[PDB]
């Protein structure tokens, strides 16, 4: 019953032998200011993977 | 993220991109050489007015070469004048070899680079060529660095 | 009313180079500032901040603030005590008022959905399918900004009535971009808006039911 | 999104619905193949083919590109 | 049943973000073959060129004058560690003026304006044995199992 | 005099709302 | 030439409120 | 948060800023331009400044700043900065006004 | 020959604010300009200037 209760995908080639996939991520905050600002916080990513067989 | 390098290497030039600041209301008392150190005796309606570095005077700025307001190849009395006030840019020296990286520079009569041994001041930034029998540095200018004294 | 504000930088080398799959890091980094702005909106409500004057909704001193017995005490459900409070918040919203308001809204926490979810003695329909039917009219949700009020684990009830003309938030200018503005190798882009926070005109219409 | 292989259509084996995602903060979105016409480029294996999920190859091939490339050199 | 909604908070920093826009410098150097730099680290130079400027930096090092902090950039790898540094060989993105966020292993927040003493694994410490110029600007946060903390930089 | 061209009243809002107090007779 | 890559990437979510 | 918290200099402080003009984010009083408590400020930390004097002769360009109890540029203050003067030196009607320049604390 | 020089500055909010309350700031600031220029064109005529001979 493996293949009738989880679900099934057929996303490689035939002669494939590994793949991969990734994960991101984010960051960042905020403030109040004025009209006259030159200073403001800022924000960035990132990025994982994993591997398989 | 990252700052350009400008390729000209002469005297009276600025050496970097990074922060700078140049003073163009000025006017000159005798005559100035690019790539000297320069100083204020007085103000007049909001101009400063600059002369060559005497003994016991504090520098303020350094001349600024430019190709349109100096035809001569100097500065002239009289005329309107560029001064650095913050940056780094390629000075006259009468050192013979290159100072301690990130040192005090000590200035000579005529505004020419003579010491590396200063209190507080202006720093090496790390550039030693060689002009005419001369050489030439590289300091880095900062606006309050040197205050007048009393 | 305040306004708000960040900025992002992205690089020339960073915008050329690709990738195998995804939204593109441009993308992701201006995705980030909106979230971050309504983040701090929904934390200006639900939070206050005491050095711009503001003032939160579990902090304001004109509401009616209820002590309670725990509903849960190490494991012990309780599900009568729950009802008879929540009984009691709404009749003190209808007879504080004169009759000019009637309680609409209940916001509880989530890990307290277990306690209305019992089975009543000795019968079949649950203690919340009998509140709802002697009390029809009235909505009840979970909000997770609940499950700690005061920062050490405090937990808390909300009954009120939802009405535009007792309270609301304004927001006068939306989410916007700004233009880059270049510099040597790389790029700069500020993002801006504007809010108020919360404001009650009439404070007679909230009960909050704390220590739950 | 969705593949059909049912046995009386003729149409078994080829995609029915397409998910489109082009980005500029809208959602992505589902599309009935009758509006999607789907333009390919040059002939391959269908080894290649199948592993490239149904589609062609550049007609900028590796030997047109360094052949392109060392013009310049020359 | 009854709906629920839940609530999250993104991070505030990462080690090495540069932490607002107010006037910084960033240049770039090379990073000599010796031992690799951890973003979020001072860094010394050791050699600088004459013809233009160009910097050899590598790890602080005791009794040594630091230069700037290492800051996050394109040119970066993953040590084994899942740490991300800069490698032997290569171009560094070297932040000389300005706030930015920097690695730290002291247990107290503190206060504004006072000085910075760092380590000699180049790590800020409340009690270091290295004297600097810059100065403390106030955040303090924690990513995980990170400890982080602003610090404003004055050019050199 | 140092002040500024606006006045307060030029970049003020009033709801179009009154509020009246209830007294019920009985 | 051998490993391919997953066309979908999850995206860590950060609820609203 | 990050927000810094400011208020008007004191005896024994150590000034970090000036505050400048804004016809948006000021509240007009006593004929006046004022930041009013719990409220966004604009504080200035580099460049040139006006700012208000008590002294009664021009100051020499270069030299240090001192200040007064009450954040105003006085010739024989008691709080000690870092600052210089610019060489500015005006009178508006009845008001003095000196020009100094700031750098970064 | 000789050159003249001066500049001003406005922010977004001031510039929203004026257009809604029907009288700008920017028109006011470039007539200060123009008006200082021509001063000091008549002042440098009529009165010169030593340092610049």
């Amino acid at each position: 019953s493996a293949l009738r209760v989880f679900p099934v995908t057929t996303e490689l080639s035939p002669t494939d032998k590994t793949f991969e996939y990734m994960t991101f991520d984010k960051v960042g905050t905020a403030q109040i200011i004025a009209d006259y600002t030159d200073d403001l916080p800022l924000v960035d990513a990132l990025g994982t993977s994993e591997f398989g067989k | 993220y990252e700052n350009l390098f400008l390729r000209p290497a002469c005297p009276g030039n600025i050496s970097d991109t990074s922060t700078y600041n140049i003073d163009g209301a000025c006017v000159a008392q005798g005559d100035i050489g690019f790539g000297s150190a320069v100083q204020v005796v007085g103000i007049v309606d909001g101009v400063k007015v600059v002369a060559a570095l005497p003994d016991g005077g504090t520098p303020y700025g350094i001349a600024f070469r430019s190709q349109y307001e100096h035809l001569s190849g100097k500065i002239l009395d009289g005329e309107v004048c560029n001064v650095v006030s913050h940056g780094r840019v390629w000075t006259l020296t009468s050192l013979g070899e290159a100072p301690s990286l990130f040192s005090k520079l000590q200035f000579g009569s005529g505004g020419v680079v003579t010491g590396g041994s200063g209190s507080a001041g202006w720093t090496f930034a790390g550039g030693f060529v060689k002009h005419e029998d001369g050489y030439i540095i590289e300091v880095q200018v900062k606006q309050n660095a040197f205050i007048a004294p009393p | 009313v305040f306004r708000l504000g960040n900025a992002y930088l992205i690089s020339i080398d960073e915008i050329k180079a690709g990738q195998a799959t995804g939204r593109p890091l441009s993308t992701r980094k201006a995705s980030a500032c909106q979230l971050a702005h309504d983040q701090l909106v929904n934390r200006l409500v639900f939070k206050g901040s005491a050095p711009h004057k503001i003032v939160s909704v579990f902090n304001h001193p004109n509401i009616t603030k209820i002590t309670s017995g725990k509903w849960i005490d190490a494991s012990t459900m309780k599900p009568e005590t729950a009802e008879a409070e929540l009984t009691q918040a709404i009749e003190t919203i209808e007879t504080i008022t004169r009759g000019q308001h009637r309680a609409t809204n209940i916001l509880i926490p989530p890990s307290m959905r277990k306690v209305l979810a019992i089975r009543m003695p000795e019968t079949t329909m649950s203690y919340l399918d009998y509140f709802k039917s002697q009390n029809s009219g009235i909505e009840i949700d979970s909000i997770a900004e609940l499950e700690d009020i005061d920062g050490a684990g405090t937990k808390g009830v909300l009954v009120y009535e939802k009405n535009p003309m007792n309270m609301s938030i304004e927001i006068p200018e939306a989410f916007n971009m700004l233009p880059a503005q270049p510099k040597d190798l790389h790029f700069k882009v500020p993002c801006t808006s504007k809010c108020t926070g919360l404001t009650i005109y009439r404070p007679m219409t909230i009960v909050l039911i704390t220590g739950v | 999104e969705k593949r059909v292989t049912n046995a009386r259509s003729p149409r078994y084996g080829e995609p029915e619905i397409y998910k489109v995602s082009p980005g500029d903060n809208i959602q992505p979105y589902l599309i009935h193949h009758t509006r999607i016409f789907i333009a390919d480029g040059e002939r391959v294996t269908p080894q290649m083919r199948k592993q490239n999920q149904g589609w062609g190859a550049s007609v900028l091939n590796k030997s047109l590109i360094d052949a392109i490339c060392d013009y310049d050199y020359c | 049943q009854i709906n629920a909604s839940y609530q999250r908070d993104m991070a505030i920093a990462l080690p090495g973000m540069v932490a607002d826009t107010s006037k910084y410098n960033i240049d770039g150097a090379c990073v000599v073959n010796e031992g690799d730099v951890l973003v979020g680290a001072a860094v010394q130079v050791v050699q600088a060129q004459a013809v233009d400027g160009h910097k050899l930096v590598k790890a602080l090092t005791t009794g040594t004058t630091p230069y700037g902090v290492a800051i996050r950039s394109h040119w970066q790898t993953v040590n084994a560690q899942n740490q991300m540094i800069y490698e032997d060989g290569g171009a560094i993105n070297v932040m000389t003026s300005g706030r930015v966020w920097m690695l730290s292993k002291s247990t107290e927040a503190p206060t504004f304006g006072s000085a910075v003493k760092l380590d000699v694994d180049g790590q800020e410490k409340s009690d270091g044995t290295i004297e600097t110029t810059w100065t403390y600007a106030g955040g303090w946060t924690k990513y995980k199992d990170i400890q982080l903390v602003e610090v404003q930089l004055h050019q050199l | 005099a140092t002040m500024g061209i606006w006045t307060a009243q030029e970049l003020h809002r009033i709801k179009s709302q009154s509020y009246e107090e209830d007294y019920p007779v009985g």
